[PDB]
C-alpha cells in the first residue's frame, strides 16, 4: 500500500466484509432496546441449573464465533496466509473479536445485553457460578458503549483484534506482520479522515482482552471438573476446540 | 469432537 486509494479499498473492504458477516444487524439490536426480561423471567433464569445455563452460554457464544471465522475468511489477506497460521490466528482471535463484537448487543443506560431474544442484566447469568468473568465482560463492555463506536471502526478494530502478528504459533510472522500493518494504516486513515482520532488513546490494551479470555478458560476448566460429562455430551465441538483443551 | 476450524475453513 503506497496510495492512500488503495488504502480506501481496503477501508471499504473490511467494512464490506463486517457488514455481510455482522451476525445481528445494529438497527435490529436497537429497536429491541425496549423488550427487557421481566422479574419473573430473571428469577426463571437464575432457577436454571448451572450446567444448562453453561450449555446455552456456551452454544450462543460457539454460534457468535461462526460469524468471526466467516469474518475472518471475507478478510482482505487472511486466505492468502497458511492455514496453520490462519488456525492459530483464529483459535487466539475468534473470543476477543466477539467481546469486542458484544458492546453493540449492550445496552449502557440500564446494563443490559441481548441474550436469547430480549435485554438482561448481570443477574440473568448467576447460575453460572462466575460472578467476575460476568462482571468483567459486562465493565468491557461499558467502556467500548463509551466510545460509540460506528459501524465502519468496529470492523476494522475487530481486523485488527484478528490480524496479531505477536500471537506464539506463527509459521509466517512477516506476513502477518505485514497485513497488520495496512490495516492499522487503514483503521488510522479512517479515523483520521473521520476526526475520530481520539478515541485511539481510549481504547483498552491487549492485555485487557487477554485478561478476559484467560478468566473465561479458567472458569470452563472449573465447570469442566464438575461436570465433565455434560462437556463431552452437551457442549458444541467447536467450543471444546478453542476453549476445553483436553 | 475437535478440528472444527479446519472444516469450516476449507469449505
Ligand atoms: C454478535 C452479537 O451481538 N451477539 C449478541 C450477544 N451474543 C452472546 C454471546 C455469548 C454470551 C454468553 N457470554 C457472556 C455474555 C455475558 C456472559 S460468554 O460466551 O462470554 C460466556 C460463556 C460461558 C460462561 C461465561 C461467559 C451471550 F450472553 C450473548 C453473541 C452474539
Amino acid at each position: 500500500y503506497a496510495s492512500l486509494t488503495e488504502i480506501e479499498h481496503l477501508v471499504q473492504s473490511v467494512c464490506k466484509s463486517y457488514r455481510e458477516t455482522c451476525q445481528l444487524r445494529l438497527e435490529d439490536l436497537l429497536r429491541q432496546r425496549s423488550n427487557i426480561f421481566s422479574r419473573e423471567e430473571v428469577t426463571g433464569y437464575q432457577r436454571k441449573s448451572m450446567w444448562e445455563m453453561w450449555e446455552r452460554c456456551a452454544h450462543h457464544l460457539t454460534e457468535a464465533i461462526q460469524y468471526v471465522v466467516e469474518f475472518a475468511k471475507r478478510l482482505s489477506g487472511f486466505m492468502e496466509l497458511c492455514q496453520n497460521d490462519q488456525i492459530v490466528l483464529l483459535k487466539a482471535g475468534a473470543m476477543e473479536v466477539v467481546l469486542v463484537r458484544m458492546c453493540r448487543a449492550y445496552n449502557a443506560d440500564n446494563r443490559t445485553v441481548f441474550f436469547e431474544g430480549k435485554y438482561g442484566g448481570m443477574e440473568l447469568f448467576r447460575a453460572l457460578g462466575c460472578s467476575e468473568l460476568i462482571s468483567s465482560i459486562f465493565d468491557f463492555s461499558h467502556s467500548l458503549s463509551a466510545l460509540h463506536f460506528s459501524e465502519d471502526e468496529i470492523a476494522l478494530y475487530t481486523a485488527l483484534v484478528l490480524i496479531n502478528a505477536h500471537r506464539p504459533g506463527l509459521q509466517e510472522k512477516r506476513k502477518v506482520e505485514q497485513l497488520q500493518y495496512n490495516l492499522e494504516l487503514a483503521f488510522h486513515h479512517h479515523l483520521c479522515k473521520t476526526h475520530r482520532q481520539s478515541i485511539l488513546a481510549k481504547l483498552p490494551p491487549k492485555g485487557k482482552l487477554r485478561s478476559l479470555c484467560s478468566q473465561h478458560v479458567e472458569r470452563l476448566q472449573i465447570f469442566q471438573h464438575l461436570h465433565p460429562i455434560v462437556v463431552q455430551a452437551a457442549f458444541p465441538p467447536l467450543y471444546k476446540e478453542l476453549f476445553s483443551t483436553e | 469432537a475437535h478440528k472444527i476450524l479446519h472444516r469450516l475453513l476449507q469449505e
